[PDB]
RNA sequence: CUAGUAACGGCGAGUGAAGCGGCAACAGCUCAAAUUUGAAAGCUGGCUUCGGCCCGCGUUGUAAUUUGGAGAGGAUGCUUUGGGCGAGGCUCCUUCUGAGUUCCCUGGAACGGGACGCCACAGAGGGUGAGAGCCCCGUAUAGUUGGAAGCCAAGCCUGUGUA
RNA sequence: GAGACCGAUAGCGCACAAGUAGAGUGAUCGAAAGAUGAAAAGCACUUUGAAAAGAGGGUUAAAUAGCACGUGAAAUUGUUGA
RNA sequence: UGAGCCCGGGUCGAACGGCCUCUAGUGCAGAUCUUGGUGGUAGUAGCAAAU
RNA sequence: AAACUUUCAACAACGGAUCUCUUGGUUCUGGCAUCGAUGAAGAACGCAGCGAAAUGCGAUAAGUAAUGUGAAUUGCAGAAUUCCGUGAAUCAUCGAAUCUUU
């Protein structure tokens, strides 16, 4: 139901979603790779997901979602 | 169709749950005034007249002076013991009569009639 | 001046008639000469008028008791001694004509009463 | 939430009844929380105001001012209380009007209908907390 | 004039000669009423003016119509 | 997936856990929702009127 | 709902029901036409010491009995009752009932922001020097204080007359 | 008791003196008009002069919020500069 | 492209905005349009009813 | 040259739009049934220290009595009027009264 999710995110509504009036979308989900509202970037529309966030110490983590 | 002046006439029903609303407390106020009773009265099985209606049956207004009579209630103590009466009725036919009095019996076997005091 | 109204409960009618009337004096007087320099007499004026009123309220109230005692018997009272209620609630019919039944009414109701009964499930 | 259907919520009906309310209807909304000390003692919250209370005013420019309450203005919604004062351009020391929700009822001016009120306050609040308990 | 004072309404069109009143109609027992101007009948409704008596019955109707005195009174 | 946990009063699961009801595999139709909503957020309406 | 059907109409404009069926609510009765005739048994007034006394109405008919899916009269044998107090209860007004004005900053004023808490069957609403659940009024829930009038009522007194 | 209503040229004619002021012989017709500030603290006093007016000075967080009072558009007007 | 939108500077003093849907008393240059305000004519004609 | 006319900017006017507000309207819903010859609805005249409006009241006249609450009213002026009290109040309730001319 991965694309079902992607359908009701990108269609209708999404709480993460910035819509700006220069051309892009952008996310505003935090786990989001680039912050741009497309089909490869969504968090929550794509069950296995990866990303790179920064602690406060400094500390670089990588981040792993599976189905 | 609106040739007359309609709109001096036109009955809107957004009351119509604030009247459901009291017709419930209508049958809440009913019940503490009758408070082991039922709220509504026995009525009899009867036959619809026309051809087009003759295989149902339904609730009629009141049971015959021989339904009662056959069923062994007496005439003046069944409107004070929850049986509807209507002495217009006539049985015309002994199919009619066994119905309601095996009606009238049931409701017999299922009564608590209380002393008067 | 100011008189309290427990006080004139207590007394009497005639007594009441007298401080009616010193009132009334003091009350012409302090007008006639209130005209002139009108100080501390406004009050006085006021609370005079007041102790007039509370006085002549007391004496028709003791008038109107007596004459309620008087009539406590007989069958008609004047208007003023009659409850007002409306026009329409003093033409309807009474409690005891209302309530009235036919003797054949009352028979039937006296032997085949509304009876108690409950349909068990 | 309110239930009860005697209730109105309307902020309109609300305000206007606050604005035209009664002297004793105001003497009941124009009241003041009582001291500490005072809330341990007679287990009593808030009390109406009156002339002759001791209070402290805890907000507002004139922050803990103590004084003697002076006079009640309930047309105004104020009291006034003592040596809180202004001057006018004239030079006169007129008196400034602090709402009774900004004071504290540091003493009280205790007669027997005050008395009265404190009681009956009390045992509610104790009948209350017997049904806390249990 | 034309029209004069009168006495029901208070108004100045009592006619001086038929002498009935043109907003009234003073010597007939029913006051002059009309279903055509609703603003005429607006005008003297009853609320328009004093009410001595009848805003003194809903709160008699309030207590039941009652007579007599609370108990203790003096 | 069959069966979901049941979780205590603490927050952790206590170790139960219940069949998962059929109306959870039915069809996400956001038309259908969208056209009900918005059928259904009139029924509450007061008519107003000068 | 029947039903824009039947029916009617410069049969054009058109006008336009009802029975049945489903439901809401349900409740039945009073007289006149009889002779009480072994007893006007009926009623409006006035006087009252309030208990019973007078005048009048009325026989050209006031009570009782009866009202046609009825009824009366006899016989018959079963089955039914009437009044007066009344504790208390319901309805409605009323009294009372939770918790921060803790610390810092801004500001004329905190009801704003930050920190630490508390109440919640109450985070409806309003006021308070700016967005206040805990400053105030109220709000929620069961109670509780006093009162008003109706109705109901456990019980307690009595019943009576060949009714 | 409420609302997916109207918000002072709107919503009742009337949020305020509203069937009022006012018009008509009369039957009748029928307006316009809300907002200082948290609090009047509503400008003391000195000084021009006859003003519903100024200059100092004061209150206020603020007076270019001064009972012509929240904000203060445009049409239109005056002073200065180009 | 455009209807429009975003930011700066001043004034101001209590609320407001974007997005996805819903809803409508939803967009003005004109109607000898309605109401209010304000002009040239014009400090002109004239001292006339009102003032 | 000066004067006049036009455009632009700053400031000051005129005017009251816009924004924000609202003890008002409007529409819906629920409980209830209560005017008058025992004088109604309506009209008029009066009553307060200063009352112009509005409201309240009727020669007992911005009101009297009774009950309840419990310390005011308030724009200014006045009270030796009341604060452990049958008791303030332009208070609330309200069963007793007064109630001018129509
Ligand atoms: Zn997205
Ligand atoms: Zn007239």
């Amino acid at each position: 139901s991965d694309e079902i999710v992607w359908q009701i995110i990108n269609q209708q509504f999404c709480a993460f979603k910035l819509k700006t009036t220069k051309g892009q979308n952008f996310c505003r989900n935090e786990y989001s790779v680039s912050g741009l509202c497309n089909r490869q970037s969504c968090p929550l529309a794509n069950s296995r997901y990866a990303t790179v966030r920064q602690s406060p110490k400094g500390t670089i983590y990588l981040y792993i979602k599976t189905i | 169709h609106f040739r007359k002046h309609w709109q001096r006439r036109v009955r809107c029903h957004f009351d119509q749950p604030g009247k459901k609303v009291t017709r419930r407390l209508a049958r809440r106020a009913k019940a503490a005034a009758l408070a082991p009773r039922p709220v509504d009265k026995l009525r009899p099985i009867v036959r619809c007249p026309t051809v087009k209606y003759n295989r149902r049956t339904r609730l009629g207004r009141g049971f015959t002076l021989e339904e009662l009579k056959a069923a062994g209630i007496p005439r003046l103590l069944a409107p004070t013991i929850g049986i509807a009466v209507d002495h217009r009725r006539k049985n015309l036919s002994e199919e009619s009569l066994a119905a309601n009095v095996q009606r009238l019996k049931d409701y017999k076997a299922r009564l608590i009639l209380f002393p008067r005091k | 001046g100011k008189v309290k109204a427990g006080q004139l409960w207590s007394k009497n009618k005639e007594e009441l008639t007298k401080i009616l009337g010193e009132l009334k004096t003091e009350l012409s007087q302090l007008r006639i000469q209130k005209i002139s320099s009108s100080g501390a007499k406004l009050n006085k004026i006021h609370d005079l008028r007041k102790s007039i009123a509370r006085v002549l309220t007391v004496i028709n109230a003791k008038q109107r008791a007596q004459l309620r005692l008087f009539y406590k018997n007989k069958k008609y009272l004047p208007l003023d001694l009659r409850p007002k209620l409306t026009r329409a609630l003093r033409r309807r019919l009474s409690k005891e004509d209302a309530s009235r039944v036919l003797e054949k009414t009352k028979k039937r109701l006296t032997h085949f009463p509304q009876r108690k009964y409950a349909v068990k499930a | 939430m309110k239930v009860r259907p005697t209730v109105s919520s309307s902020r309109r009906k609300a305000r206007k009844a606050h604005f035209s309310a009664p002297s004793s209807v105001r003497r009941v909304i124009m009241s003041a929380p009582l001291s500490k000390e005072l809330r341990e003692k007679y287990n009593v919250r808030s009390i109406p105001i009156r002339k002759g209370d001791e209070v402290q005013i805890v907000r507002g420019a004139h922050k803990d001012k103590e004084g003697k309450v002076t006079s009640v203005y309930r047309l105004k919604y104020v009291i006034h209380v003592e040596r809180v004062t202004r001057e006018k351009a004239t030079g006169q020391t007129v008196p400034i009007g602090i709402h009774p929700s900004n004071v504290v009822i540091t003493k009280l001016h205790l007669d027997k209908d005050r008395e009265n009120i404190l009681a009956r306050i009390k045992a509610g609040r104790e009948q209350v907390a017997k049904a806390k308990g249990k | 004039k034309t029209h004069g004072l009168c006495r029901r309404c208070g108004r100045r069109s009592l006619h001086n000669q038929k002498k009935v009143c043109a907003s009234c109609g003073y010597p007939a027992a029913k006051t002059r009423k009309y279903n055509w101007s609703e603003k005429a009948k607006r005008r003297k409704v009853t609320g328009t003016g004093r009410m001595r008596y009848l805003s003194t019955v809903p709160r008699r109707f309030k207590n039941g119509f009652r007579t007599g005195v609370p108990k203790g009174a003096r | 997936r069959p069966t979901v946990t049941v979780f205590g009063a603490d927050g952790k699961p206590t170790g139960a856990t219940e069949v998962l009801p059929k109306v959870f595999s039915a069809p996400i139709r956001p038309d259908i929702v969208k056209h009900v909503h918005t059928g259904m957020a009139k029924n509450k309406r007061q008519p107003y009127a000068v």
